[PDB]
This record gives structure tokens, C-alpha cells and sequence, in this order.
């Protein structure tokens, strides 16, 4: 017996705006006729959940709501109740799932000199900071081309040491380092919910970062009041 | 081939950079951030109104300014100061620069 | 213009631009040659009596300028001893021309809005549109006016329409397929002219509207037809039109919570014939729309 | 309009100074001047002003001044002053220029320019 309802993601949420819930059920008696209902908060129906799934890998017919809704219509405390009944199941088992702030800080640190002295690994670490609540989503982007998924590793949000609740998570990713003369600047993509356009990206390459060749190099004149 | 970091046309900084691909060895180059300033000592500190002390400190927090009391007259956006003007008293506009605040 | 002499009609023709050792690289020719950097941007008139012609180049770019040969030769390059023509190029960079969005992505059975920009004065012209043409000398026929005038092929998925006005209107393109790709100009009848070229992209998925598909009716009764709309639509103003070469007008008072925007004809006549859009409005600006075609039976 | 400062001989007969207020190279004749203060005008009995007369060089364009009297400690004081020209080549038709001890002339430049975050 396990039947879990999955609440949406800020994923898929950026993905489509196309916010979904799900309750699954598993290991439950192994029979045909699984009907699954969704509900609102008033009780009514739901849309098109479909696509019939087969029994399990451990012999148990798998079944699932495909529910979508309106982004605009989670933001309330709608316990999203669904029923299913069963052959078993005189007594159908319900679920509910429903909707339950803090700004992330996003970084990007070059490779070490150091490690840009093996040859090969250039590492770019890029992060995000002291934000509530979790869910975030980040991926990187290069030239307006999203990197390949596997290419960058990401992390979980784990909590602050020492902040109240905030939260905080990362993602590293490598290249040639050959490659770390074209540069390019490989454009972090942060997704986080709490942005005032749900974006705060931000990007650094080879010529960001910290320079040790100074000019300065001021001038001085009764010829001015004008910056030409 | 430089990259303009910053380039603050009332302010007269203009942050460049530039990485000095170095002779073809291997990558033991060092980028390289020129900096230019033009400070006038001739303007007000309010800018607008040719009617305070001159100048002395220009700070320049380029943390700021990397991104309003800016002390150049930008060349395009001209500037002026409602001036009297007695004939009879009548309250009547300037023109704080010439050669930018032609109404075309 | 380039402006060789009729002394070399039947020879070809060609376009370079000097480089740093005495070498030009070519950038179309009269063989259909073509610059790759160059693809789509450039078109070549037909010669004249003289052979006089005109190379049109649209959407330059910061390292575009310099100095530029056309000429006339049998390999269609450069060579040395035969005829040819300069000039010398300066791109600005302290320019004027509103940065516009290059690249337009859209999805087949979507649909594409374009803002098109030109110079605020000369307003009263008859905006034009017209289709890049490769595999070829490089060709580019109108598609559509500003008096309303519309490529044949096209009746019913395509309108323009100057809703922003202030030297720049909108350009609303329904129904899109992966074989329309390509690359897209607009004109204008002022004496100067812009021609910004943007590009359409044409991706996986499905479009946000959605609409039942082509339908049949009989004559003279109710018929109602649906549109619903995603979230990310519901902040807008809903509506319909009908399509034509006045392009859109709305029907006032149909509507639900975020979704199914639904035309309702009272009374139908043939003369309510033709294609019907759903779309949505923003504030000022104008949004994805989708078309059906409508039949009469009896 | 250049606006010259007194001369600092004059500075030294320790009594008054005086400030020429200049228009050049200006078409059609006839412009206007008056000089202004701190906000509040000059009645013209303090300055005298010139007519306009050729340039030698320019062939059209005409010239004028003005003269200001005024006690060196006034000056002294700082207390800047403000020429005002009107005329109709000028864009918004009115220009105008500033001086005090400081700006005209000044034997002395401090700059104390800081420069931070590099
Ligand atoms: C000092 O500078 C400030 C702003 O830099 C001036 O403030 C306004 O300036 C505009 C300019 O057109 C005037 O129309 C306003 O009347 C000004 N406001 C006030 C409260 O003065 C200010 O004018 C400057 N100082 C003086 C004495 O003019």
C-alpha cells in the first residue's frame, strides 16, 4: 500500500505553466476497473486524466490522475481531493494534496587557476542563497541554448547553517578548459518562484571575474563639464 | 576589442576591459581593466544651478556606478534654470547650454 | 547601385568586399554564390538596359562595414584586369533604429505576432511584406499590404494591422506549420527605408488555443464554436473576429472563468462565410490567435 | 558669452572691481543683455553695456559687452555672478553664464578626487 499525491513543481510550472497534480496508487489488489476521480474544493469533476497504465514490474495494475489546472487556482489552499474505487474497495481510499518569503542570492564562480593548469577540467560552479521557500529550479544556458541536463549535476536545497529557515542549493558543471578561451560566459538560469519575473539570471566568463593589470588612468582639465 | 564595463556619460568614467591574449603560450593570461576618468574642476555641485561653490571631492564608487548626483552636463540632454528677467518683474526659462536644447 | 556598362551584359556579375591582403571574399554572385554570414539578408535585382543594377542589403552589422567591389567577370570573382566598382561602408553605432527582436519562434499549429518598426514620419505609407527567396539569384515577392492586398495561397491565416501606430504596428500570423521556415522583410513606400528581416523558428509542441477543426453547417439556424485559453492567456481581454482583408473587429456583448471564450451566431446567412479567430489582447499589444473555417449546407 | 574676471592689478587698488560680460560673432545686431545675481536682478545702473559694431574678422557678425563695477570684497566675497543674453539665434532664446573668485581665473586648483571599489 503506497499512494502518494505529488503537488506541482515550479519544474514543470516554468516548463508549460501548465501546474498538475497527481495521486498514484501502488501495491493495491491486482484488478481491472480502476476509475480515478479528481476534485476541487467544491467537489466537482475534473479534466481529461487518461493514458491507462499497465500492471507493475511486482504484478499491481498501475493507475494515476492526470489532473491540470490553473496556475491561479492553486494559490488559495485547495486541498485537491481524489477518489478511486476499487474492486477492494467498498470503502474507495480518497487523497488530497494542496497548495501548503524569502529572495535566492545567485552566484557564478570561475574554474581555480590552479585547476586551469591541469588542462583538462574547467569547472564552473554557479549557486543560489538564503531563499525560502524550496522548489527552486535552476539550469544553465549557453547562447540562449539550454546545456545538456547531464552535462551540469544539480544539487537539493538544503537549509541554512545559520539563517532561520532559508534555503539554498547548487549546481556544477564542466567543460574543456580549451574551451575556457571562447568563453562565452555560460549563462545560469535560476528559476525561482519568488522573482519578480521568476528569472534572476546572471552569467560570468574568462574577462569577468578579477583582473591583476590595472590602468587607471584619469585626466584633468578646465576642458570638461561636457563627457563627450 | 575592449568591452565597455561601463561607460557613464554624466559621470565621464568609461570602464573598459580587455584580455591581453598573450604571446601563444599556454593560458597564462592576465585580463586587463582600463579605467579613464574626465573630471571637470570647473562645474557646480548641483549640476543645474550655476548659483553654488564649484567642486572639490569627485567619488567615484564604481560599485554604484558599475549599475543621481552626477557632475558632468551630458552633451545630448541639455540642461537650463528659470531665470528672472526685469523689463516692467517677469519669472522667464534659460538655456543652461546652447547647441543641445534646440527645440528641432 | 553598381553601374558597369552594357559592355559586359553577358558576362555575370559579382559582389566582394576587401579584406586584408588584397583579397576580396565574395558575397553573392550571379552564380548564386553566397556568403553564408550574408544568408537570407541580401537580395539582387535583374539587370537593366546598361546592365545597371542594385544589391539591397538589410540588417547590417558592426563588422559590415568597409570598403566593397562589384564586378563583372566569367568565374564571377575577383581576378586581376577586369571591370570594377567601390565603395566604402560605415555603420554607425550611435544609431536610431529600435533594437527589435530578431529571432520569432513559434510551434506548427501555432501562431506568431511580429512587431514591425519603420520611421515615425512617414506613417501614411503602404506597408509591404514580402518572402526570401534562396536557391536561386536570390529572390524576395511581396505577401501582403497595408491597403490589403494578399498573396493568393494565403486566405484566411494572414492580417497586418497598425493597433500600435506610433511607428510601429503588428503583424499576426496564425496556424503555423515547420514548412513555412524562413526569413521575413518588411517594407515600406517612405523615401527612406528600413527593411528589418526577422526569422521564424518552428519548434515541437502544440499551440495554446484551441479550437475544434474544420466544420461544416447548415444554413440559417444558432451555431456556437468554442476557444478555450491557458492560464498564461487569462490576463488578457478575450475576443473574436472575422477575417478578411480588414482584418479584425470584435464582437461585444461568451466567456467562462480563464478558459472557453465562445462565438455564438444568433442568425447565420451565407454571407457569414469564411474563417473566424480567437484571440487574446495585451492592453495594447496583441497576442496568439487561431482560425477555423466555417461551410454552409442545407 | 565668455565672461572675463577682473584682473588681479585691480584687485590691488584694493576699492572695486569690474567684470566684462562678452557677446561675439553674433547675426543680426541687436541682442540683449542684464546681468543677474543670487536671484534677485541688477538694476542697470550698476552695468553699462555696449552696442553692437562688425568684427574685424567676421565680415556680418556683430559683437557687444558689458561692464560691472563692484566693490573687490563683494567679490571678494565670493557672491558669483550671472550674465544673461537674449537673442534670436539662441535656442530657447536666453544663454548665460556664471563666475565667482573661484571660477575665474583661479591661482589655485584642488582636486581631492576618491576613487573607490576598483
Ligand atoms: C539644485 O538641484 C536640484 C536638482 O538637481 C534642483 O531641483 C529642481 O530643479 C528643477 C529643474 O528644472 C526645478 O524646476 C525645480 O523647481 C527644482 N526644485 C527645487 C525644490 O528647487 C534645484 O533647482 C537646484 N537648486 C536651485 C537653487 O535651483
Amino acid at each position: 500500500i503506497r499512494v502518494f499525491a505529488i503537488p506541482p513543481s515550479f519544474a514543470s510550472i516554468f516548463l508549460t505553466k501548465s501546474t498538475k497534480l497527481t495521486c498514484l496508487v501502488t501495491d493495491l489488489t491486482t484488478y481491472d476497473s480502476v476509475t480515478i476521480s479528481w476534485t476541487r474544493q467544491n467537489g466537482e469533476a475534473v479534466k481529461t486524466h487518461t493514458n491507462i497504465s499497465e500492471s507493475h514490474p511486482n504484478a499491481t495494475f498501475s493507475a494515476v490522475g492526470e489532473a491540470s489546472i490553473c496556475e491561479d487556482d492553486w494559490n488559495s489552499g485547495e486541498r485537491f481531493t481524489c477518489t478511486v474505487t476499487h474492486t477492494d474497495l467498498p470503502s474507495p481510499l480518497k487523497q488530497t494534496i494542496s497548495r501548503p518569503l524569502h529572495r535566492p542570492d545567485v552566484y557564478l564562480l570561475p574554474p581555480a587557476r590552479e585547476q586551469l593548469n591541469l588542462r583538462e577540467s574547467a569547472t564552473i560552479t554557479c549557486l543560489v542563497t538564503g531563499f525560502s521557500p524550496a522548489d527552486v529550479f535552476v539550469q544553465w544556458m549557453q547562447r540562449g541554448q539550454p546545456l545538456s541536463p547531464e552535462k551540469y549535476v544539480t544539487s537539493a536545497p538544503m537549509p541554512e547553517p545559520q539563517a532561520p529557515g532559508r534555503y539554498f542549493a547548487h549546481s556544477i558543471l564542466t567543460v574543456s578548459e580549451e574551451e575556457w578561451n571562447t568563453g562565452e560566459t555560460y549563462t545560469c538560469v535560476v528559476a525561482h518562484e519568488a522573482l519578480p519575473n521568476r528569472v534572476t539570471e546572471r552569467t560570468v566568463d574568462k574577462s569577468t571575474g578579477k583582473p591583476t593589470l590595472y590602468n587607471v588612468s584619469l585626466v584633468m582639465s578646465d576642458t570638461a563639464g561636457t563627457c563627450y | 576589442e575592449r568591452i565597455v564595463l561601463v561607460d557613464n556619460k554624466c559621470k565621464c568614467a568609461r570602464i573598459t576591459s580587455r584580455i591581453i591574449r598573450s604571446s601563444e603560450d599556454p593560458n597564462e593570461d592576465i585580463v586587463e581593466r582600463n579605467i579613464r576618468i574626465i573630471v571637470p574642476l570647473n562645474n557646480r555641485e548641483n549640476i543645474s544651478d550655476p548659483t553654488s561653490p564649484l567642486r572639490t571631492r569627485f567619488v567615484y564608487h564604481l560599485s554604484d556606478l558599475c549599475k543621481e548626483t552626477c557632475y558632468t552636463y551630458d552633451r545630448n540632454k541639455c540642461y537650463t534654470a528659470v531665470v528672472p528677467l526685469v523689463y516692467g518683474t517677469k519669472m522667464v526659462e534659460t538655456a543652461l547650454t546652447p547647441d543641445a536644447c534646440y527645440p528641432d | 547601385h553598381c553601374a558597369l556598362g552594357p559592355e559586359v551584359a553577358n558576362v555575370a556579375k559579382f559582389l566582394c568586399r576587401q579584406s586584408s591582403g588584397e583579397n576580396c571574399d565574395v558575397v553573392v554572385n550571379t552564380l548564386g554564390k553566397r556568403a553564408p554570414a550574408f544568408e537570407g539578408r541580401i537580395l539582387l535585382n535583374p539587370q537593366d538596359k546598361d546592365g545597371s543594377f542594385s544589391v539591397v542589403i538589410t540588417g547590417l552589422r558592426k563588422e559590415d562595414a568597409g570598403r566593397y567591389l562589384c564586378g563583372a567577370h566569367s568565374d564571377g570573382q575577383l581576378q586581376e584586369g577586369s571591370p570594377i566598382q567601390a565603395w566604402q561602408l560605415f555603420v554607425n553605432e550611435e544609431s536610431t533604429i529600435p533594437r527589435s527582436p530578431t529571432v520569432v519562434k513559434g510551434v506548427a499549429g501555432g501562431s506568431v505576432a511580429v512587431l514591425c518598426p519603420y520611421n515615425r514620419k512617414e506613417s501614411k505609407s503602404i506597408k509591404y511584406w514580402c518572402l526570401w527567396e534562396g536557391a536561386q539569384n536570390g529572390r524576395c515577392p511581396l505577401l501582403v499590404d497595408s491597403e490589403g492586398w494578399v498573396k493568393a495561397q494565403y486566405e484566411g491565416r494572414l492580417s497586418l494591422l497598425e493597433e500600435p501606430g506610433n511607428g510601429t504596428f503588428t503583424v499576426i500570423l496564425n496556424q503555423l506549420t515547420s514548412r513555412d521556415a524562413g526569413f521575413y522583410w518588411c517594407l515600406t513606400n517612405g523615401d527612406t527605408l528600413w527593411r528589418t528581416t526577422v526569422e521564424i523558428k518552428i519548434i515541437e509542441g502544440e499551440p495554446n488555443l484551441k479550437v475544434p477543426g474544420n466544420v461544416t453547417a447548415v444554413l440559417g439556424e444558432t451555431l456556437k464554436v468554442p476557444c478555450h485559453f491557458p492560464c498564461k492567456f487569462s490576463s488578457y481581454e478575450k475576443y473574436w473576429c472575422k477575417w478578411n482583408n480588414t482584418g479584425c473587429q470584435a464582437l461585444p456583448s461568451c466567456d467562462e472563468n480563464s478558459r472557453l471564450v465562445s462565438l455564438t451566431l444568433n442568425l447565420v446567412t451565407r454571407a457569414d462565410e469564411g474563417w473566424y479567430w480567437c484571440g487574446v489582447k495585451q492592453g495594447h499589444f496583441y497576442g496568439e490567435t487561431a482560425a477555423v473555417y466555417v461551410a454552409v449546407e442545407e
